[PDB]
């Protein structure tokens, strides 16, 4: 489904996840532990409801009876008026099926999109104190306590401060 | 000590199509196609006219049933199954055209052309229309021979709309049983009347002979209509066979017309109308009722369809 | 020592469409609009009734081609260019609803009305509708005065749909070449025949006077009918140029119909028909012909609609 | 053409490629040999058929006659007739051009995902052994026999066990 | 030292809208829904018939107004507000049908059917169409008795389409303002005259009586009209109340009708008219008029939908 | 708005570019500079061409009257023919706002692809002689005067002429 991501090179997501869509599980000193990033799960949900807000949506076209259920019209223009209200009918179905398959694909893709765009956005704050694990993980190689996973969390890990370290802890 | 990225997903997702697979399971999902009617006539805010037994080409003739229907107002029409144009047996020629008129007039107001006659009857009667004892329509006239098998004048009269906006005349004609009694009424011979406006031209014959019961009598009055326009004349060149417009019609304003069979409410909003109830959604499709009217969502082939709202849902 | 990914191609591609550009060379594409018609009724599972010579409104009123076919049964019903509705030049009013009905009728099932009468005769023929001889529609009667000028008896008949399914009824008007021998036939004085159910009046005039030459003869008889309903009366008021139905017809299920020119094969199945053929395909669009009936691909006006199956093609 | 490999950064692919959609071409000590990756090519092709299941399809919608080839009806509703038919054939005829242009521009951005889905999944198996050639292959910096190459194929290969050999290889 | 990548901007973009979004800001879009029109009627290269007050009808049957358009020949045809298809008041039976023909025959080009006559008088007139002194459609003569109350011949007349093209024929019926005068005409009795070709068949009766005074008269000629068919005839059997008609009428080739109350412009080409000018555009969509004709945009609700022709624009 | 670049990780955009879509601003020696990238920018803009050719277009199906502005028709053909017209109106003003929401999704992300097509193929070019800042822009960690980046913007750049001296000037 598109972007690698979400059933992908990230195998498998998060049940125990409940405070957004995407997050981060870190493993350091004190254990694991789990958060929710907000930016990017909000750039998912606001992307969404603009969607729900193009279709849940309100025509002010009113039509009128051309056709009568008591008492029928005359059998040429009622097999006319029928003809053409399957023929419309045929349109709209297929508009609906294909509207919805092709808003379907574009969801399912922007969600992968986001991840994607989480990942190689926090190996690009690691620059080279770390490396993708494969699996969606970067293998920190120093040590980053409880205070320096957040402040990957909220972009301001600096890098040059853990630069030294990690070179040759690499090697 | 390592840092892993990852997203949510739940124990039973919802399965969606995409154009790709049939059936994806997501985080969340919404329909879109309305399934759920409310079977009543939602009507609250608007001027309702529930016709029941009026037909609402009896607004403009006016048998019995429609006595209160005369002059109605509404923003929104009701028939009603049991409603019934007629009370003399017999039809409207070019009928629907008028219906889908009347339905969306926002009401009708009557106004007399004041025809005075010389020389006829002015009020034949019948036990079909009943009132107090025998009646007739309220808004016409029998026109007959001053007495049995006397000469009907040959008559002309006519009616000039004063108004700014189009009236609906309507006349009638009168089938009889018999050419025998067809006399006994309106006198003998070739019976001709004619029907001309300016912009309309046309002319017509009675059709005497057998039909069967209704309401208890075989024969017919077949009625007839022209929409009529500002400052024209309507000429009525008649001999007998005729039913006579006493009140001209014209429109009050708008409206929209509906016929069902279930309960009007006025605890209810809504804008979209079938005859079985009030669909109210705000979702883009619907697949309830293929002949809805007002405001509808459009009306699709497929009982459901769900739109993805969340992202795929990956467990282990 | 290395690694590299890559990707397959081939020496030609199939040129395809995008959003962003004509004509973009992928691996592999296939066709999405049908060209290819099959130029027979493709009619295998079904039961079928070529009417050949037959017109389909001639199974109601039984001139000599339509003898095979006065109470057929059918799925499928095919017309032909061939065919006639009439023996005795004339025409139906009101024609095509009839055959729209009769197209999806499945077949018609006819019943007597019984009629027997006092005071003519019923047996009029013509050299236009010949079998041994000459004769006339096989489920109708020329009904006549006893002898040249005789009076027509008044007369006035009915038959009630006794069954729970409506039914077809069709008489018919004979306008005589002159005022001069509507009278030999029908005796003399203005002709009127009426006839109303009670969800239908009116009534008719013959209308004599030259024509042209046509079968040999420049008379006309003009059909005219309406389909009675349950429990429901027809009453037939008339003094002459009468032809009068002694059998009315019922529908016996479904059907679909159609007009073509080509071969019934039972050895092709299809549901999409044209007047050159049937259109056998699984795909969502056609070009052959836009006026196809059944269950078919969309008419749609281009020729050609690739749709990619493979990668871009990228050769060196 | 979108993801920026299949005519990109790839120029051009390999008609000799007759296992699959996607392959890996290698060159090590026995010389140089070629091999189809089944899994990415199933996407692929599976996805495709998603595709022509959902437009080589059926509608049971069933039409009739209004009309009349042999005995034209009359001409004003014949003229509404042919009004109507023509107006409902603009729009399938609008649909259809539409609907395969759109999704020839899915398709080829599809087949294109795929592969830079299949560059840097090895690329993240390489780990720090090799580096981006920049137009589709790895310098794999340390020998792979024909062995070592099964082993990215079919996605074992441990990078450990060839680290230290390669990062002074590099340098 | 170091390497930038970067992207264009601009002070003020153009806001659209997306599948996710209303309202972003992208460097350049284009507007897709056109809204100009030009209050002309754009013809260059066209052959242009600008009817002005002779209605298209009228160019049957030949009143004044019509004098020089009785054998026009168009690409274009331009119905005008003031265009009257009648001189002496009357209407058409069927008539929208014959316009809908016209409007499409690019072009009539008349021939004689020759009739002469015997017993009758030819050359009835009246003070509504006047040239010199009064006259009458220039296409078709007045059928008269003698002298007053004369009797009218029983006649009969044919006519037989010698081309391959199918003939349009038009004859008509003269409703008197009474019976009396009806026989100051065409002598007395019922008027009957009747109508058949071979694919079609028919007859008609006079209607006399009073109607308002429109261009001075009281009375009306209502005129009927058939499509005669190659090296068929039509008979016309009559005795009387019968306009006749001196040629029949024959279409040219195609063209495109259109309504409208603008100026001829021959500097300006357009295949898309509407009655207040020419919608002159390439983009997909309009908002101007809905029933346009021609070869035009799709008429759509929206005022405006912009087409984004950018990237996103980011500023500072 | 996808693949992540534009309105992303690269924080907005430049006013100055007036030469065409995508640039480089490098900062060396001699100081500050920038130049358009063309064959990036025309990918865009013959993308966006192929679209406007599509819908800039011209269909020959001819329609006429069946309607009448002067003598309006019979009532009730009236009313069939004004509710076919309505339908017909309904079902191509859905198109029309729904085609353009799609191209306009796709146009954005069209762009923004380009984008990262670009960033992402001369990090390929540097391979191992610079990083990625984290804002676009890439860290030569070694001395490139103003031949040595029109050697990248013209892709002939060998990165292991710098090699060596950015090994140890990393470090
Ligand atoms: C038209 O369709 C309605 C149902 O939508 C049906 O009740 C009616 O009978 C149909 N008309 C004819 C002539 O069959
Ligand atoms: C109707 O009649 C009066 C005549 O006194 C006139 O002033 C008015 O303009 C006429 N027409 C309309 C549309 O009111
Ligand atoms: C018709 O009439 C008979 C009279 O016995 C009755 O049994 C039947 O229910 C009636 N209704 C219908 C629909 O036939
Ligand atoms: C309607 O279209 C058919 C062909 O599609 C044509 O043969 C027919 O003549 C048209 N109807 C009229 C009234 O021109
Ligand atoms: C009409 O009549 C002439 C008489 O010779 C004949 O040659 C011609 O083929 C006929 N058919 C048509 C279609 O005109
Ligand atoms: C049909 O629509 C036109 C404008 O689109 C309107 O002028 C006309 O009155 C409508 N028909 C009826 C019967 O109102």
């Amino acid at each position: 489904g598109l972007f690698g991501a979400i059933a992908g090179f990230i195998e498998n997501g998060w049940e125990g996840l409940i405070d957004g869509w995407y997050g981060f599980r870190h493993q350091n000193a004190q254990g694991e532990g789990t958060a929710a990033d907000y930016k990017s799960t909000q750039s998912a949900i606001d992307q969404i409801t603009g969607k729900l807000n193009r279709l849940i949506a309100k025509t002010n076209q009113q039509f009128e009876l051309i056709d009568n259920e008591f008492n029928e019209v005359e059998k040429q223009i009622g097999n006319v008026i029928n003809w053409t209200r399957d023929s419309i009918t045929e349109v709209w179905s297929y508009n609906a099926e294909l509207l919805i398959a092709m808003e379907n694909q574009h969801t399912i893709d922007l969600a992968d999109s986001e991840m994607d765009k989480l990942y190689e956005r926090v190996k690009r704050q690691l620059r080279e104190n770390a490396e993708e694990d494969g699996t969606g993980c970067f293998e920190i190689f120093h040590k980053c306590d409880d205070d320096c996973m957040a402040s990957i969390r909220n972009n301001t890990y600096d890098h040059r401060k853990y630069r030294e370290e990690a070179m040759q802890n690499r090697i | 000590d390592k840092i892993c990225l990852g997203h949510h997903a739940v124990s039973n997702g919802t399965k969606v199509n995409t154009l790709t697979e049939r059936g994806v399971e997501v985080v969340n999902a919404t329909e879109t196609v309305e399934r759920t009617n409310i079977p009543r006539i939602c009507s609250k805010g608007k001027r309702t006219v529930d016709l029941g037994q009026c037909g609402l080409l009896g607004t403009i003739t006016g048998p019995p049933q429609c006595d209160q229907f005369l002059e109605f107002s509404a923003d929104l029409i009701i028939e009603r199954r049991e409603g019934s144009d007629v009370c003399y047996p017999g039809k409207f020629v070019n009928e629907e055209a008028l219906r889908q008129i009347l339905r969306e007039s926002g009401g009708i107001d009557k106004e007399t052309m004041g025809f005075t006659y010389n020389g006829i009857r002015t009020n034949g009667v019948t036990s079909a229309c009943k009132r107090s004892g025998s009646s007739f329509y309220a808004e016409m006239k029998w026109l007959l021979s001053n007495t049995d098998n006397a000469a009907f004048p040959q008559m002309t009269k006519s009616y000039k709309n004063t108004r700014k906006s189009p009236a609906i005349i309507v006349w009638g004609i009168h089938h009889s049983v018999s050419t025998a009694e067809q006399t006994k009424l309106y006198g003998s011979g070739n019976k001709l009347v004619t029907v001309g406006s300016s912009n309309y031209q046309q002319s017509f014959v009675p059709s005497p002979g057998a039909r069967p019961q209704v309401n208890g009598l075989s024969g017919r009055i077949d009625f007839h209509w022209l929409i009529l326009n500002p400052n024209d004349t309507v000429t009525f060149s008649f001999n007998g066979a005729f039913i006579a417009p006493d009140r001209a019609s014209f429109l009050r304003g708008k409206s929209m017309g509906i016929q069902s069979g279930v309960q009007v409410d006025a605890n209810c909003e809504g804008d979209c109308y079938h005859s079985g109830g009030t669909i109210i959604s705000n979702l883009p499709f619907q697949n309830i009722d293929s002949r809805a009217v007002g405001k509808c969502p459009r009306y699709v082939k497929q009982r459901s369809l769900l739109l993805a709202t969340g992202m795929k849902n990956v467990p282990e």
